[PDB]
């Protein structure tokens, strides 16, 4: 029960943040294809 | 006085038995450490059980300890 | 052992055979050999140094995911972000660690604090990875 | 997807934590705290959804 | 007399076997702690076993204590 | 007499060795607890190996007590 | 004389009991290593419980030393 | 003779060694419980090595036993 | 002499307690091996713990032998 | 002969060293069971190190036993 | 002859103590075994510090053995 679990952050949030971190450490030589294929696009529509 | 010799030697031999009490308290405390680390949620219940084991071995140590105390006072 | 190490975008090992693997996990890293006991551990920001059947051992940083050691001795290592080491800037990793710590205090909520701690931990594991 | 002309509809199962941590089938799996299943399922849900999106 | 002291010497040497009982009790009531921490959903069976082990090892502890007190008072 | 005192010493010493058997019972039972928590679907075999280990520890304990009761009363 | 001889024998067979406390602290700190390796997010609580275990285990150990000391100095 | 009393004393003191074998068997069989719980599919070889360890700890137990009767009954 | 013979007996007896300190030290270092093979990213802290424990347990066994060597000549 | 009484007493007292060896070896091979269970394809290396530990525990054990045996016969 | 016997008795009561170091050695070497079972990638480090633990407990074993010989031969 790591710290972020009792914080309420779902494990997907943790993976999102770790992946974003490892992306920010990528060289801008590769940030080209890192930035694309990375961003989320889906919007939500409620009931 | 061989009576006093027996009293003191017996008290010294009886007080050693608390080695089991020492090992038991140590292993119980270590087990509580591991249990809290793995599952911090049940901290309270685990600590209660640890205190129970603590006391239930302290009583067995107090058995020999009180034997020695009784020898010291009475016999 | 049938190893399969993959990322949402690219596949490194597909049913490939490698002798020994060194995976991180949410409960401290460990290793995998042919008949390792089945497990369902998830990953932690770290680096997996796959030991090829021969001498070569190749080190891939992984940011999150899931390791499954199979019943039939195989392995599935899925990583949200599996980058080979050279693609990373160690100076940028340390700088990101330092900044993330900088905004550590500016967390009015506990969940925000956990967010900054997550990024900080990942960045520091990166910093150690690149040395 | 199967070929430029061929696509077959499919349905795949999603299991919840209660369903997956109460089966004798996967007792053998070692090191599995009651929490690491929560994380593994939270991740496998997104994982299957992404696979379906691509297909 | 020497034997009026040898009785107590032997009894004091005998009572020390309770170290094993103490250590065993501590080990079992640490295993309880961690077993409950890992898998809380099996608590009642864990405790049912724990009592079995406690009684079954303090039984040998009390065998030692009974040997001692039989040397002391009953013979 | 001195052999009576020697026999008393024999009891007092020889019985102590049973501490190891008691502690071994404790450890094997703690292992029972751990294994049962880990693999509850083997309860029966857990009792099996538990009673096996207990028998193999009471072997040592009863050797201790037999030596005591043979030096003393025989 | 035998009074002094009895005192020396008693101290020798009494100060032994601290071996059990030594095993206890060894187990406590081994479980500390395990508990830290598990969750470094709890270091302060781990330290608290471990020093508590050390205090309340060396306290158990010290009684045989105290018994021997009282027997020697002031009988 | 008094030296027979000394033999009794020595044998009683020696009989404390049994404790090591007792505790060793306890922990070996506990670890066998663990290794058969975590990985049931090695039962066979795990039990083979467990009985090996039982033998080599009963070794200490029985050598203490034999030496106790050798000093007692040379 | 009676009193000096008992001095020697008391010294030899007091210097047994070291067994517990040695066993506990072995436990501490085995546990360091375990907790380090698990999580090799805290090596410094793990060695801090293990050395502090070694010092502590060695010291307590040394207190037992301190009783031994003070009863020897005091 | 009183010195022979001492011979027998000392031999019987110092043959207890096998206790520690028995306990340590039991722990060693239990850990071997666990380690081979977790990672069966290192059984050969695990048994190499297990035999190392066995031999090098019984080494000190029988070292003490041989010192006590030389005490026994050929001092 | 009383001191001659007491010397051997104390020598035995000192050569017993190393049994605990033997148990500790068994513990640390089993720990090496299972730690290498988990994480074979740290063979070098694991063995190198397992041997260090071995020698470090041999320290205390030698400590008691030298105590015994000192009492037996040089007072």
């Amino acid at each position: 029960v790591a710290y972020w679990r009792q914080a309420g952050l779902s494990y997907i949030r943790y993976s999102q943040i770790c992946a974003k971190a490892v992306r920010d450490a990528l060289k801008t030589e590769f940030k080209a294809n890192a930035m694309k294929t990375s961003g989320s696009t889906i919007k939500i529509v409620k009931v | 006085d061989i009576d006093t010799a027996a009293k003191f030697i017996g008290a010294g031999a009886a007080t050693v038995g608390v080695a089991g009490s020492g090992a038991g308290i140590g292993t119980v405390f270590g087990s509580l450490i591991i249990g809290y680390a793995r599952n911090p949620s049940l901290k309270q219940q685990l600590f209660s059980y640890a205190i129970l084991g603590f006391a239930l071995s302290e009583a067995m140590g107090l058995f020999c300890l009180m034997v020695a105390f009784l020898i010291l006072f009475a016999m | 052992m049938s190893f399969t190490f993959a990322s949402p975008t690219q596949v490194f090992f597909n049913s490939a055979n490698v002798r020994q693997v060194d995976v991180p996990t949410q409960t401290g890293a460990f290793g995998i050999l042919a008949a390792h006991v089945p497990t369902l551990q998830v990953l932690r920001p770290g680096l997996v140094v796959v030991h090829a059947e021969d001498g070569t051992t190749s080190k891939y940083f992984v940011s999150s995911g899931s390791v499954t050691v199979n019943a039939d001795s195989s392995v599935q290592l899925l990583a949200e972000e599996a980058v080979t080491l050279d693609m990373l800037d160690l100076g940028a990793a340390k700088a990101n660690l330092e900044k993330a710590q900088s905004e550590l205090l500016g967390a009015a909520d506990e969940a925000t604090r956990a967010e900054i701690q997550i990024r900080i931990e990942a960045n520091e594991a990166l910093v150690k990875a690149l040395e | 997807f199967r070929s430029v002309i061929s696509y077959k509809t499919e349905e795949k199962p999603i299991f919840s934590l209660d369903t997956i941590s109460s089966a004798e089938s996967m007792s053998i799996y070692d090191d599995i705290d009651a929490d690491v299943l929560r994380n593994y399922q939270e991740y496998s849900l997104a994982n299957i959804i992404y696979y379906s999106l691509k297909e």
